[PDB]
């Protein structure tokens, strides 16, 4: 979308994800399977609903209708009641179909922001000693065990540890 | 209002 | 040796919904909302458990005034709203008009019961015939008759002296009044019903003054009836009565209705029956019982009920893209 | 070695279109689209190639009542919509009211032929004067007449009896009465034109029960004329017939108009002119030929038209910032 | 903009590129010229396209005034007429100009996404086989012919063929 | 070593200023807006140094009219608003009716001074008793008295002659001429004040033809009397005179207003009075004085005021996210 | 936010800030202080009051009540009076509330779009020279005095001069 | 509504 | 309407 990474370089979704929006799919020397976020997938649920409910109580003040009659002399004022409890009508309606399509476009934007902020912070987290393929995946030049990953995933990545072995591999790499 | 997504994982705001 | 992969991405489920935006329309989403109702049971039901006050083919004039065919609602209990045919056929029996009716309903969507209590007694004409102001324009039972809780009130042998009666509203509660003019086609209907050839119809309360005088002219058999009956109303305050004084072409007011129950109630163009139901929001054309914000039934609503757009689809994106 | 170069941008044009956003305004874009029209020919034109009904200087009601100096209107064919001047001067020649003109005029707004019928013939009148009624306040070429499709009937000799007229919609279609009431300076002038002094007018129908009674009055010469005429009218549904009775004070009427096209139309109060055209839009400033779908001429258009808002400029930015 | 693309690390437009909002300019050894992305403008005209006729579908039911007479002794009702017919025409004009503001602020910045995710696709693809200059445009350790040109414009740039190249080329520029 | 090292962050400040959004409410943010003004001085004050009409409780039918207890504005000076409780007792001292009161009020929401002038005397009343309409439901200083601009004509000896007075507007600024009807309990009550037993009033201008008749009837001691008094009124154009010709229940137009000053007005309806101030913006509840574009004070305002919305809260974000 | 700067990567503000929203903290061997961007602050700040001002312009067009009054049988027009000045009170109300809500929340992503920018910015221009912590900040491998901080700064950071000196640099941290 | 845009390269959606 | 942020430092627009 406007960040490029839901339909773009992450050009399909994760139907073995199961737990949540955002999240990581590692595939080590142990194993391979799906990890979910769950801080930006909550921070999502929580402004999804809050906007939502917002949206619900600011359309909750909107004009209702009252039924009135008016006698064959009074044509007029009949046709001012119809066309005014119609135009609310009109506006009120026009409100809701464009808020409705504007604050989706915004919620599909969200979503594609988050999933982009998810995937750039890895990208700082994993700095040399990792190899970006474009997909929305990281090659990892050291190997990275479950430890290693979960340390990827929950933000606690030991850089300098795996610093120096990663640097070594990447001077195998740049001599062939 | 809660619209209960990915339910037994995440506390849905607003009750 | 092929390396460790961490990688990013997003999940996707077997949602077939979709939702619309500015720019693209159709778009299948992970997780949806929709905010819009599109359900109705189709019929009236009760509002609180309270019934609705079915009219039937039967107009209010009609029934206020004691149309005989509009009987079945001598004594109605409490109700929520009120349901009127578009066209009631149960209406003015004997032709004519009703002043300020429409007005009269507009107060009506206001009150949730009203109790009728006879102000005039019909054996209180003494020197007047009561019980001999029937017409064949309101048959009650293929005989002839009359509106119930007003009195047709004719010369004895012949003469008709001046009527002049007054009423207090005694009751805390504030009254209904309704009186009527007969309207005839000649001077010789006139003196045949009413000895007094000139003749007028004096009401008075404190916020009104009225002088009516019948109106002659060669009108046309409605009903089977040439003659006319206009019918007046008004607010009696407690602690304050209406005086009438008339000699000739009154219709008497025997019944008169208490505002008993002031509450908030509709009247719903609807040609719907009663279903045996109750639910919490009820429209002419069904009832309604959803937690969505929205409905798309009918702009005429009575009850706990959704608001009304004129959409079709409104679905809110809570999700992201779908695969 | 300089190596080899790609490179990442955008286009720009020669476009001097500025759109305006929330934050920054006239920015220069290459591509926009105006959504608003300002653009109006000034006239006023054929509506599906359907001729206005251009009043000129008269008035709807001197138009239907037949004020001599309206004759031109005389026999009217369809229209689109009727464009009357903000201060017609051809209205009332005699001086007088419209019961209910307003009303009147928003019916017609619902009108797209009317056929005007003799109802009661100008010759129909034996017992009375029928070409006596003209007026100076009403002058057909420099002489004296009064308004054509109504009759000022007069005494005969010293003697005006009572007339007892009645016509029936035997049309299928609606038809559209209109009958009058002189109120005099004097009794002197009273016994001039009708002999009896206590004088009435009796009109009936189905939803008509009309009692007028002349008012007299020192009022002033209005055109040069001190006495009123008070005009009513009332539609006539098919199967249905209107009775007059009256002794006096009487304008009878001679011609009605029958609403045989039903159609959609307005009254356009613009000081405009024919200027010999179609279009699909009219304004009272002009009409428009636009496909944008906003305009800022006028709040009332008749015809296909573009909606109204009461702005100035209105351009979406298709493109990207210009260089 | 919001993106930092357009009026941003890219200061100016290609009045020279013709076929598109959105492209390349190359210039290597065989020649300089400009292509244009059609995917990501064609995309960008339906949906700007789909816009335009949105708002205008929206702004369709929108109230119509209607011409009424009232006499000397109808004043209140006469200014109840005027009143409303003009408050609905103030909400409904209000309602465009601010539709209109914000979402030419929405498309003008989606073109600002538009052109960061291309360059941001671009610099994925090139990788340590191409020095990133800061102005918009990517130096190639490796000289890249057209085809390779168009390789990395149409999406199919086979890094590993070029991958040794590059990196011999990245050997010198890492000794001087 | 340790390298030197570029930052790249925001600022953040003491403010405790919080914004909401769409998702997210209640975000203290380094720098915010209010746009929604929520103070009011709580009392009336000038309007442009101009003072307001405070009425206290009096009504604008008494202060009109000359309700003995209004006899404090007997003459009032250009004011900004009129102030009007919501049930003044100074009202009608003699009760009866204000035909279409409403209507006369929503011109004066156009006036901006009034100038009394004395249309017919008091004392040109040769052929009847002028100072003998006094009544026991109007008292001005405990003794009886009634309406200052009006006077009660009554029978001299026991004859009342007809009235036919006329009053030319030779003013260039219109005219506003009030008058009434006393409608009795019996006839002889009638005879007894106007000798004639059958009554007329004749009230003409170019667009008035007036044919009241008094209507008696058995009504209440409303304030002590049981007669009624209807008050009607009319505008008279420059070079436009109007006719008065009455035999009875006449109440002749002494003083009549002005329009010196159209400009623009209101009636507010309040309980609060005068502070001794002066303000741009005025309310039902009190003035304000405030830059900011909105106000949540009152729906009705008057002058330069801000616009109204019926929110509580209303803050815009100017900065960003405050630590 | 959106862009994943402000409480994203960059998790806290700086009080010590005090001249501008947006701008950078310096430490060298010679000290260590706070300066401000100020093109893009003013930027931000002419945006800010230019959105204000609009929407003000935008609401001044807005429906302002008249009182009228109705007799005891004018009941009818009565409620329609109440209700129409009501409607459109509500309908402005809603509007009101509801631009306030949107236009923050992209008066708030502004701001973290103009963090992202810059820190992007400097991102190219520190290019092999510079190691990217993650945390918002970047470690020189050449040291850069107060006039090379500067320039990096108000954007003349010519990089070659520092060139061969981090590249030099960056080969003793590439063999330990 | 086709505002074509770049005519004869894109197919401008709509008709 | 100048809101006047950072004052002495920048020219808040609109006056």
């Amino acid at each position: 979308g406007l960040f490029g990474a839901i339909a773009g370089f992450i050009e399909g979704g994760w139907q073995g994800m199961v737990d949540g929006w955002y999240g990581y799919h590692h595939s080590n020397e142990q194993g391979s399977g799906y990890a979910a976020d769950k801080e930006s997938t909550q921070k999502a649920i929580d402004g999804v609903t809050n906007k939502v409910n917002s949206i619900i109580d600011k359309m909750n003040t909107q004009f209702e209708a009252v039924g009135r009659e008016f006698n064959n002399l009074e044509r007029r004022i009949e046709n001012l009641n119809k066309k005014m409890e119609d135009g609310f009508l009109d506006v009120w309606t026009y409100n809701a179909e464009l808020l409705v399509l504007m604050e989706n476009e915004r919620t599909l934007d969200f979503h594609d922001s988050n999933v982009k902020n998810l995937y750039d912070k890895v990208r700082l987290q994993l700095r040399d000693n990792a190899k970006e393929l474009g997909n929305g995946c990281f090659e990892f030049y050291h190997k990275c065990d479950n430890e290693c990953m979960e340390s990827v995933r929950n933000g606690t990545y030991d850089y300098p540890q795996y610093s120096e072995e990663a640097r070594l591999k990447r001077e195998e790499i740049s001599s062939g | 209002w809660t619209g209960d997504f990915f339910s037994s994982h995440y506390t849905v705001p607003r009750c | 040796d092929p390396g460790d992969q961490i990688c990013i991405g997003y999940h996707a489920n077997n949602s077939t919904e979709q939702v619309d935006t500015i720019m693209e329309k159709n778009v299948t989403v992970t997780h949806a909302q929709d905010i819009l109702e599109k359900k109705h049971n189709g019929k009236l039901c009760d509002l609180d458990g309270v019934k609705p006050l079915i009219l039937r083919d039967c107009s209010v004039a009609g029934w206020l005034l004691g149309n005989p065919m509009c009987d079945e609602f001598i004594n109605v209990p409490e109700w929520s709203y009120i349901v009127e045919k578009a066209n009631p056929v149960n209406n003015l029996c004997y032709p004519g008009d009703f002043n300020d009716y429409e007005e009269l309903k507009h107060l009506l969507s206001r009150i949730n019961h009203f109790e009728k209590i006879q102000i005039i007694p019909k054996s209180s004409w003494s020197s007047h015939e009561a019980s001999l102001g029937v017409s064949s324009a309101c048959p009650y039972q293929g005989k002839s008759s009359f509106f119930r809780n007003v009195v047709w009130l004719i010369k004895k042998n012949s003469t008709y002296p001046t009527i002049k009666r007054s009423y207090n509203n005694t009751n805390q509660e504030d009254l209904l009044v309704l009186w009527g003019i007969h309207h005839p086609n000649d001077a010789a209907e006139q003196t045949k019903l009413y000895q007094n050839p000139t003749t007028y119809i004096s009401v008075g309360t404190s916020t009104l003054n009225q002088r009516l005088v019948p109106r002659i002219a060669t009108r046309s058999k409605v009903n089977g009836q040439s003659g006319r009956m206009e019918f007046f109303w008004t607010i009696l305050k407690p602690n304050d009565a209406i005086n009438f004084e008339s000699n000739g072409n009154f219709i008497a007011p025997e019944y008169a209705y208490k505002i008993v129950k002031k509450g908030d109630s509709t009247i719903m163009k609807s040609e719907l029956e009663y279903g045996n139901c109750n639910t919490k929001c009820q429209t002419p054309m069904g009832a309604i019982n959803s937690s969505m914000p929205f409905h798309n039934i009918h702009p005429l609503t009575i009850g706990e009920c959704p608001k009304y757009v004129k959409s079709n689809r409104l679905v809110l994106a809570t999700g992201l893209r779908n695969s």
